[PDB]
């Protein structure tokens, strides 16, 4: 039987200061076992000053954050250069996920 | 009348006007022609220059298909492009069912029968281009010429667009005074002369040539484009006889 | 939900309906009528899985309703639960099947006579002097058996029915609190206010 | 026939130019924006005595943010309001925030071109759509059946509006005030308007940052005009 | 005559000329310049108001960081046409994270129009299009015509008058071809372009509009204080 | 395009009347004219055949008189091929009615859906009308007994006595005449055929020229029987009535 | 892109004519005559073969059909039509009948199926009106025999004889003198003979002539034995020689 | 299926089509609505060209959509059908899924966009038909009468007519309505729109009928009888 | 005047555009003939190349269907090929499904009941070609079955096509006759095909050259097509009367 999923292991962290916020992830990726990588990178810009990490199966991690990036494209084409509000980010990010509500994206997100 | 405002209504005389009024605008394109040469093809289309801000080598419009086959069309440059994307899919799809790339007989009637299908309803236009095309093949060279109407053959040489009548005398000569066989570089050389020759009528403006081919034993059987060297030697052989 | 009897006498028909709503350990709510309305003088009480019975009640409802609307016309009980059965026999071979069963209780004003039909999930029905839903059958179908004659009054099925409620709390391990009992008659439908 | 998605000669669509000759027999919409808000007012036209005039609604709310005017085939209009209404609630159920006026104006004008062998013809309705953003402040725009809009500091609409608008470009500037554009509407309305002006056969309207998009009551409008009225005594 | 009914219809002649009006609305649109030398392409389009009232039609649209097109025609049509660029754009950037050729979105253009002049029911697009991108093999500046027909050029100019800007581009050829790693010089020779194309009304802030993409430029656009440095 | 060969079956004339509609009335007009009266204890169904020939077989024969259900039946005016499509969709709807409420269809439903296709003809599709026009004559127990027509436009209206098809101009004013409320079916009967003596637009009017039929009370009580006329028994109630 | 054509064809004139039915009637008229009589115990139909060439072999174009084996067709008009319609009529008689009750359709019924398909075309999007006028002759346990008559509208009526086509108004006339109710089936082929030779150019023989008959039942003609209640097909052509034996007797 | 843009512009900016819809209703026979003060009467002319109907089972004028909403209409009677259906539908799902009748408004404002829909839709004509929406809404005592035409404008109307000499008629009731003073009794509302009908109807006969609706649902068609008595009693009053 | 340019009934019950297809069928000028041996079926047409430029070799209008069945069409080439591929597919297809080769008389109906349908729906234009088809049956010996725009179909004792038929067709007509037989009474195809090329000659009155004619033969089990040298072969055993 084919398991879709997989894991890929890491660990992400998101701290807000006064006027700054960090979002840490180790830059291991692995199987099972094994190690894949020791440098891969889970952490990301996506523009308008905002950093995601989609923390788990790194495919379905990979593809959250490729489709939030292009949704900050887009948002900028549809809307004049707008700039994308942390809150409105965080939304759209949840209608992405839920969007995979009866075929998850396993990946715990952090913004 | 009538007859000939809608596609695919047989005029009385037992004719469809709208693939003879198609091949009217074909008439009033740029001309084109196909030399089948020894072991392969060549193909040349004359690239009228509207202003020196057409950047020289940057509106190719020989097109190819697949690996192996080239093709150029004088008339609606869209409509050649329209049915070159046909051409690619027929023979992408022919050669991932059977292995073996398109055969040029072959590919022939794929465009053929797909021109034709358009003469058959009012609800679409016909083709308003001739095509040449052609390459090698596992059995050979192949030259085809495709008109509106879906009528197409094989050729020794073929042309069309405005210098349609002195490209295809002097065509005629070149079958006459080369009965054995034209090699795939004379025939290179030959081509450059006969866009030149057929230039007479399009005078108006002045043009760029251009040319591809496909030999088995120049090209490996794939269809390149002439281009630098060959290409410049080419037009001075034809300067040579504009003289 | 739970437990819905009914019992035709001699010009009405009479059913009761559980009044209790339980969801796995807790008691929801312990006033709820399992009973539509479809027309004047017809009423169809249901039990089964949850959503499912409001959803087909609400649904069957409208249609009669838009029938009756329609036509300015109320359809014979007869007509009504012909209707209802096709509905369910139609859903049973679904996707998802509608799992309510239900009584349907009317007054046939063109022949003056109550009548009583009983339709379980599958789109089986029948019509019946007196039935009921599930595991209330097994209690009350053998003191049904013994005290009913068809020419009660609507006290005697009344009466009738009280022995059948006593019975059932005497013996049902859930605890149903209670029934509304509902009168259908040449009148139409009215609610005894108190058991 | 002939097509409905044909071009004319001189390069536009017969179907688009038709359409916008039955706006011009739609009745007076005006609109005027200013630094303390947006004033959209419309001429009613009850056919009728009889017609109760508060039945007639030319000016709608598309959010608390963006209100719109109407005038032509107005029946044409209903879902094209539809639209915007759901086009602007979406988008705050995506974004957890307000959408602006031109993207929402931007998502009406896709819809308008949307016809031939979607539906059968273009609308026979122009808008003015008018509200208020946080990057762009207060708009106004014209939305027409061609697809294209335009922003307008002031724009008049419909069977007056060849009049009024001319009549709009002397009056405005760019320091006019509420109460000053709420009046010069009512101004230019009465001068285009075929019966008298009144509360019953014109309705006003504004969008405010603060208290957003309201429709007037009848007595509130009833005292702009009466102070109207008496300005123009004046001198 | 009775053969202009629809696209699907040849005239005798050979002609269709739904797409012969379609190329009209073109020309009642308003002047648009385009122009590159080998590090810069640069966009200048001439804005219209509807009054004195109105805003200034915006002709100039981004498709992606290193491309983008200017119309005149319907703007409507531009908009799908962009649209669908940017669209194409983006899929070449997804599926092999590849910026796309300025000369494959001519063809995708060409191809897309092209499907409307040949099905019935349909209508050719109403709108000229001129396109500029940096990209693997350098500047590139495209003018696409809705018969079908994009072109590849140093430089050009369409809509109302645009016949004088085209022939100034024409003369100043050898000058501009050569205006490498100058951003303004290159913009400067637009204006002045678009210029041989005005009557009556000359460049003020709020109608003139330019976009430039390069070696190290985004495709980026300019309006009103900002283009002001340049009247 | 293809808009070039579009008649537009389904617009308004610059009056408001729909063209097509008018001119399947204006063919029906032609058919063979048919009679539906009413009594307190019955309905008459009568319709003159299109000039019949001496060799068509005269006794297995319908093109006038159809069967809907056991309850109700129709007569035709228009064309007979458009009829039976119109008819077989009529005995499915009916058969439909009984399986979903186990009760017999009430006329005025069945007239209203066939009514209601008729009418989408009219308004969407681009397809011609039905040239056919309907007598209804049915028995529910809601309102006992019914006469109803239907036209190309897909309007229906209730009648006491109504004719269809040929001159019905002149069938009407006759039936207005001659007609009375506490009527019985035997006299219905023979008013029915009294008209069509009067407005056939031949001379003799024979038994093999004629379809007829009755629904009457009569039978085992509280049941209705269905009975369409042999050919022997139109012409023995052709004597009877002495127009023979 | 396909067909755009879905509204009527076949619409009604102001006069109140449908003119596409009217005109296939008229090329029914142009059509060669064709005709069909009931005896008590048969009924035969009748149609002249006229061949384009003498080097045409029309043994191989057939006018008269098997439907099934007990009906048979016979047309006037155009012969293409004809064709498909008799394909139709044959897979209608098994998809909406032999399929569902295991016995062949009743002769009424099944010209019912080919009249509604007939109708059809004068309604539905996109087609012409058939140009054909079919006769179709049957014998069915509960009906016995019977013929009929299916017209471009669809419309259709029973006949105890009728023709068909060119030669048709003459020939009704000579039926309509030599038919009586008491007619054997080989006097009814006797007449069918005569009356197709009044409407008859040229040669008239065997080669010339197709005629079928609705008969008794062929066991020899039914390919097995051994079920005593399968009898073999009540529908015969009959034979180049068969025909010339009775031109004998003439 | 059937494509074809049959509403479509005319350079003067009509849409012929939805224009020859209206000459359908002005062609139908006459129909009246009259604001009480607390009810609503219809009034309809029914066209004498014919006795001998059926009138027990003859389609009625006045319809219910609802059992506290009416619709009456003039034109094609088909087309009526087809609306009033399409009304009764969405009328028992809002009652499913609202837990609440229509109001008056919101029906009218259903049944205008559904004629609306078939004004820019392809392979379809407009509807040949004017209505009438008249009712109370729930729990409401404060009477409402509203009109839809073809092209699917729709409004609010004191009184209002509509079909074949309704011109005539709203001259009568713009003449003879006080909105200060609507009629306030039943008899009265009822009487005020015979008048009306008479300027038009011909006989009291089999011409007029009547239909009253109070709140709370409660719609009552007035018999030939009482019809007869508001005709007999107008008449004794033209003593003038 | 529209009942002339789709496929509706003309007044006087003509299909106008179904006879417009037939004047379209002699465009391409040239002549067809087919004749039945004992043991094959033969059929002829003109080879006309105009042009020197032209590949000689891809000018054709016999089409080999099937492994059985030979086509010749009457009409020009692209409704020609279009008819060739359909029929081609047809063939095949009917072998997959019933595990027989398709009979001639079988596709050539199948064509002709294709070609009705073009004549009844109107957005489906007719073919401009008559199509001969050809082949050895298994059950009915060799076979000649030709197909029209009309949707017509019948089997020949012989037949010819084109602008000059009917001189060809009252030569063949006189030979069969005087010879009281339904075939060439030959016994190899080399003999028939020499039959056929002669009464072609006398019927047209003039002399072919090897490359103004193609040839196909349809045998027992297979159907091929001549080269120039075997008909130059043939020619020149004609040359010996």
């Amino acid at each position: 039987q084919f398991n879709p999923y997989g894991d890929n292991g890491g660990t992400i962290l998101g701290i807000a200061g006064e006027d700054f916020a960090v979002l840490a992830g180790d830059t291991r990726n692995i199987t099972d076992y094994s190690i894949n990588s020791r440098y891969e990178p889970k952490v990301f810009d996506c523009g308008d000053n905002i950093v995601m990490s989609a923390n788990g199966f790194a495919a379905d991690g990979d593809a959250l954050v490729k489709r939030f990036k292009n949704s900050v494209k887009w948002y900028h084409f549809d809307h004049n250069d707008k700039k994308l509000s942390i809150n409105s980010a965080a939304r759209n990010i949840q209608h992405l996920l839920y969007g995979k509500r009866f075929f998850p994206y396993y990946v715990h997100t952090i913004i | 009348t009538g007859y000939d405002l809608s596609n695919s209504v047989f005029s009385p005389d037992g004719r469809n006007f709208q693939v003879e009024y198609a091949v009217k605008a074909v008439e009033n394109g740029t001309t084109s022609i196909g030399i089948k040469c020894n072991d392969g093809v060549v193909f040349a289309v004359e690239k009228l220059i509207t202003s020196k801000l057409l950047v020289p080598q940057k509106n190719v419009k020989i097109q190819v298909v697949d690996r192996h086959i080239g093709c150029v069309y004088s008339g609606l440059i869209p409509d050649g492009r329209h049915l070159v994307n046909r051409g690619r899919e027929e023979a992408a799809s022919f050669k991932k069912l059977y292995k073996t790339p398109i055969p040029i007989p072959a590919f022939a009637d794929r465009l053929g029968q797909y021109v034709q299908a358009h003469t058959l309803y009012n609800s679409v236009r016909p083709f308003g281009v001739s095509t040449i095309f052609g390459g090698v093949d596992k059995n050979g060279a192949h030259l085809y010429m495709l008109e509106p109407s879906g009528s197409y053959w094989g050729y020794k040489g073929a042309a069309t667009g405005k210098g349609r009548q002195s490209a295809k005398a002097e065509l005629e000569k070149l079958v006459d005074h080369h009965p054995e066989g034209l090699s795939a570089r004379e025939a290179v050389k030959q081509a450059a002369k006969i866009i030149y020759l057929a230039h007479e009528d399009n005078k108006e403006k002045d043009f760029e040539l251009e040319i591809s081919w496909c030999s088995l034993s120049e090209t490996n059987g794939l269809h390149k484009f002439v281009k630098g060297d060959l290409l410049q030697e080419a037009i001075d052989f034809a300067q040579k006889e504009i003289n | 939900m739970d437990i819905i009897l009914g019992i035709r006498v001699q010009d009405s028909v009479i059913l009761a309906s559980s009044k209790a709503v339980t969801r796995g350990i807790s008691v929801l709510k312990d006033s709820d009528d399992k009973t539509r309305q479809l027309s004047p003088h017809t009423l169809m009480s249901f039990a089964g899985e949850a959503g499912d019975t409001v959803q087909f009640a609400e649904y069957i409802q409208a249609n009669i309703q838009l029938y009756s609307i329609r036509e300015d016309y109320e359809l014979s009980p007869q007509a009504v639960s012909s209707f209802v059965r096709q509905e369910l026999a139609k859903s049973i071979r679904s996707r998802r099947p509608y799992q309510v069963n239900v009584l349907i209780g009317g007054y046939d004003k063109k022949k003056n006579k109550p009548e009583l039909y009983q339709i379980d999930y599958l789109g089986t029905k029948v019509e019946l002097p007196y039935g009921a839903h599930g595991y209330s059958g097994f209690y009350t179908f053998s003191l049904l058996d013994h005290h009913y004659r068809p020419d009660m009054t609507t006290e005697e099925g009344l009466d009738l029915l009280k022995l059948c409620v006593q019975e059932l709390e005497k013996r049902m391990p859930m605890d149903f609190k209670g029934v509304i009992v509902k009168i259908v008659d040449k009148d139409g439908i009215r609610q005894v206010d108190d058991f | 026939d002939r097509g409905v998605s044909t071009f004319s000669p001189e390069g536009r669509l017969f179907q688009v130019e038709y359409s916008l000759e039955a706006i011009k027999l739609g009745s007076t919409a005006i609109g005027i924006a200013t630094k303390e808000g947006v004033v959209l007012g419309v001429e009613k036209r009850a056919t009728s005595p009889l017609l109760e005039s508060d039945s007639i609604e030319k000016i709608v709310e598309i959010d608390r943010h963006i209100g719109c005017a109407m005038s032509g085939l107005t029946a044409d209009a209903r879902s094209m309001i539809e639209h915007a209404r759901t086009a602007a609630v979406t988008h705050n159920l995506y974004y957890d925030e307000d959408i602006n006026v031109e993207s929402l104006t931007q998502s009406v004008c896709d819809l308008a071109l949307r016809f031939g062998e979607l539906m059968s013809r273009p609308f026979g309705v122009a808008l003015l759509i008018a509200g208020h953003d946080a990057d762009d402040g207060y708009q106004l725009f014209h939305a027409e059946p061609s697809g294209t809009f335009y922003r307008y500091n002031a724009k008049a609409i419909g069977s007056g509006s060849e009049g009024a608008q001319a009549e709009l470009l002397n009056e405005w500037h760019s320091s006019l005030t509420l109460k000053e554009a709420e009046l010069l509407v009512l101004k230019i309305l009465k001068q285009v308007m075929e019966e008298k002006l009144d509360e019953n056969n014109a309705q006003l309207s504004c969008i405010t940052k603060q208290d957003g998009f309201k429709i007037y009551d009848n007595e509130k409008t009833a005292e702009l005009i009466k102070e109207l009225k008496e300005k123009e005594a004046a001198e | 005559n009775n053969y202009d009914g629809d696209t699907v219809t040849f005239s005798p002649t050979g002609r269709l000329f739904q797409v012969e009006y379609a190329l009209e609305a073109i020309k009642q649109g308003s002047v648009t310049v385009g122009l590159r030398s080998n590090t810069h392409a640069v966009l200048v389009a001439l804005k219209r108001n509807a009054d004195e009232l109105s805003s200034y039609q915006k002709k100039i649209i981004k498709c992606d960081e290193h491309m983008g097109l200017s119309l005149a025609g319907l703007a409507p049509d531009a908009r799908v046409l962009s649209n669908y660029l940017r669209q194409q754009c983006n899929y070449s950037s997804l599926v092999f994270n590849r910026k796309l050729a300025v000369e494959r979105a001519g063809h995708l253009l060409c191809d897309k129009a092209q499907k409307n002049t040949q099905s019935y029911g349909g209508r050719p697009y109403g709108v000229g299009l001129l396109i500029i991108g940096y990209d693997k093999s350098g500047a590139h500046l495209l003018e696409f015509q809705p018969s079908g027909n994009v072109t590849e050029l140093y430089g050009t100019a369409i809509g109302a008058r645009s016949q004088g800007a085209k022939t100034y581009l024409e003369r100043t050829l050898d000058t501009f071809i050569k205006i490498d790693g100058n951003p303004d010089e290159l913009i400067k020779a637009g204006v002045e372009a678009i210029s041989q194309s005005l009557r009556d009304e000359s460049l003020t802030v709020d109608n003139l509009s330019i976009a430039i993409v390069g070696k190290d430029t985004p495709f980026t656009i300019y309006d009103g204080e900002a283009v002001a440095k340049y009247i | 395009g293809s808009r070039r060969y579009d008649s537009r079956t389904t617009i308004f004339s610059p009056e408001g009347r729909l063209y097509q509609v008018e001119y399947a009335l204006e063919s029906i007009s032609h058919a063979g004219t048919a009679i539906g009266i009413m009594a307190s204890d019955g309905i008459v169904l009568a319709a003159e055949r299109k000039v019949t020939s001496t060799l068509l077989e005269q006794d297995t024969s319908t093109e006038k008189l159809y069967k809907l259900n056991d309850k109700i039946a129709v007569a035709v005016a228009g064309l007979t091929a458009d009829a039976e499509i119109l008819i077989n969709t009529a005995r499915i709807h009916a058969q439909n009615y009984l399986k979903t409420y186990n009760e017999d269809i009430p006329v005025e439903i069945l007239v209203r859906r066939l009514s209601d296709i008729k009418q989408g003809y009219t308004q969407h599709g681009g397809l011609r009308p039905f040239g056919v026009s309907f007598i209804y004559a049915g028995y529910d127990d809601r309102y006992g007994y019914q006469l109803y027509t239907s036209n190309p436009s897909g309007n229906y209206t209730g009648w006491k006595a109504i004719s269809v098809g040929a001159n019905t101009s002149a069938a009407q004013t006759l039936l207005q005449m001659d007609y009375k409320d506490d009527m019985k079916v035997d006299d219905a009967i023979e008013l029915a055929l009294k008209t069509l003596s009067k407005t056939t637009d031949s001379s003799a009017l024979t038994y093999d020229r004629l379809e007829f039929a009755t629904i009457r009370k009569g039978a085992n009580d509280g049941e209705v029987y269905q009975k369409i006329f042999k050919p022997q028994e139109i012409k023995d109630i052709l004597v009877k009535t002495g127009i023979t | 892109m396909t067909d755009r054509y879905s509204f009527s064809l076949t619409t009604f004139s102001p006069s109140g004519k449908l003119g596409q039915i009217d005109y296939a009637l008229t090329a029914v008229k142009q059509g060669v005559t064709s005709l069909g009589i009931k005896a008590t115990n048969g009924v035969v139909i009748a149609t002249e073969k006229k061949s384009s060439s003498p080097l045409a072999m029309s043994e191989t174009l057939s006018k008269v059909s098997l439907l099934t084996p007990d009906i048979g067709a016979v047309y006037s008009g155009m012969g293409p039509d004809y064709r498909v319609l008799v394909d139709k009529s044959r897979k209608v008689a098994h998809t909406s009948y032999k399929r569902i009750y295991g016995e062949y359709p009743p002769t009424k019924l099944l010209v019912s199926e080919v009249a509604k398909i007939m109708q059809e075309a004068t309604q539905s999007g996109g087609v012409r009106p058939f140009g054909v006028s079919l006769l179709i002759a049957g014998h069915d346990e509960f009906n016995g025999f019977s013929l009929y008559q299916v017209d471009p509208s669809g419309s259709y009526f029973p006949w105890k004889a009728t023709a068909i086509g060119k030669g048709s108004v003459a020939a009704k006339t000579f039926l309509e003198k030599r038919w009586n109710d008491e007619l054997e089936l080989e006097d009814a082929i006797h007449i069918a003979l005569l009356t197709l030779k009044e409407s008859v150019e040229g040669e008239f023989n065997g080669d010339t002539i197709e005629l079928a008959i609705i008969g008794d039942e062929n066991p020899d003609l039914l390919g097995y034995t051994g079920i005593p209640t399968d009898k073999g097909p009540r529908f015969r052509k009959l034979t180049s020689q068969e025909i010339n034996d009775r031109l004998e007797a003439l | 299926g059937y494509d074809r843009a049959l509403s479509i512009f005319s350079p003067d900016g009509h849409i012929f089509q939805v224009e020859y819809a209206l000459e359908a209703v002005k062609r139908g026979t006459c129909a009246v609505g009259v604001k009480g003060k607390n009810c609503v009467v219809l009034g309809c002319e029914r066209r004498s060209t014919l006795k001998l109907q059926d009138t027990r089972i003859t389609p009625s004028k006045v319809s219910k959509i609802d059992s506290h909403v009416v619709l009456s209409f003039s034109g094609l009677n088909a087309d009526s059908r087809i609306l009033i259906e399409k009304a009764r539908v969405e009328a028992q799902s809002h009652r499913l899924t609202l837990e609440d009748p229509v109001t008056v408004e919101y029906l009218t404002r259903y049944v205008a966009g559904v004629q609306q829909r078939y004004t820019q839709s392809g392979g379809v004509r407009p509807f040949g038909v004017s209505t009438l929406i008249a009712g109370f809404d729930p729990r409401d005592d404060e009477p409402k009468l509203y009109q839809t035409e073809p092209s699917g404008i729709y409004s609010s109307w004191s009184a209002q007519t509509i079909g074949r000499n309704s011109k005539t008629v709203r001259e009568f009731l713009e003449k003879n309505y006080d909105r200060k003073e609507p009629p306030a009794t039943v008899e009265e509302c009822v009487k005020l729109t015979v008048r009306s009908l008479l300027e038009v109807v011909q006989t009291g006969a089999k011409n007029i009928e009547i239909t009253v609706v109070k709140p709370d649902s409660d719609i009552v068609a007035l018999s030939s009888e009482e019809i007869n008595q508001y005709v007999t009693q107008i008449e004794q009053e033209k003593q003038e | 005047g529209y009942d002339r340019h789709i496929t509706i009934f003309s007044p006087e019950g003509r299909l106008y555009q179904v006879e417009y297809a037939f004047k379209a069928t002699n465009q391409t000028n040239i002549n067809s003939l087919a004749v039945r041996g004992k043991d094959c079926t033969v059929v002829i047409s003109q080879k006309k190349v105009p042009d020197k430029l032209l590949d000689p070799t891809t000018v054709s209008y016999i089409f080999c269907i099937s492994r059985t069945i030979g086509m010749v069409v009457n009409g020009p080439i692209p409704d020609a090929r279009n008819a060739a591929l359909r029929a081609k597919a047809e063939a095949a297809e009917f072998r997959y499904k019933y595990g027989y080769d398709m009979p001639c008389d079988v596709l050539a109906k199948r064509m002709a009941n294709l070609s009705q349908i073009y004549t009844q729906r109107a957005y489906m234009r007719p073919l401009g070609v008559i199509l001969t088809f050809v082949s050895v049956d298994e059950e009915l010996g060799p076979s000649i079955y030709k197909t029209d725009p009309a949707g017509y179909y019948v089997g020949y004792k012989a037949t010819a096509t084109g602008p000059k038929q009917q001189e060809i067709t009252t030569n063949l007509e006189n030979h069969f006759k005087k010879s009281k037989i339904d075939h060439i009474n030959e016994e190899s195809w080399e003999k028939v095909v020499e039959f056929a090329i002669t009464h072609m000659i006398d019927a047209l009155g003039t002399e072919f050259s090897k490359n103004d004619l193609e040839v196909g033969v349809a045998t027992k089990d297979k159907f091929f097509t001549l080269s120039a040298e075997n008909i130059e072969e043939r020619l020149v055993a004609i040359a010996e009367q």
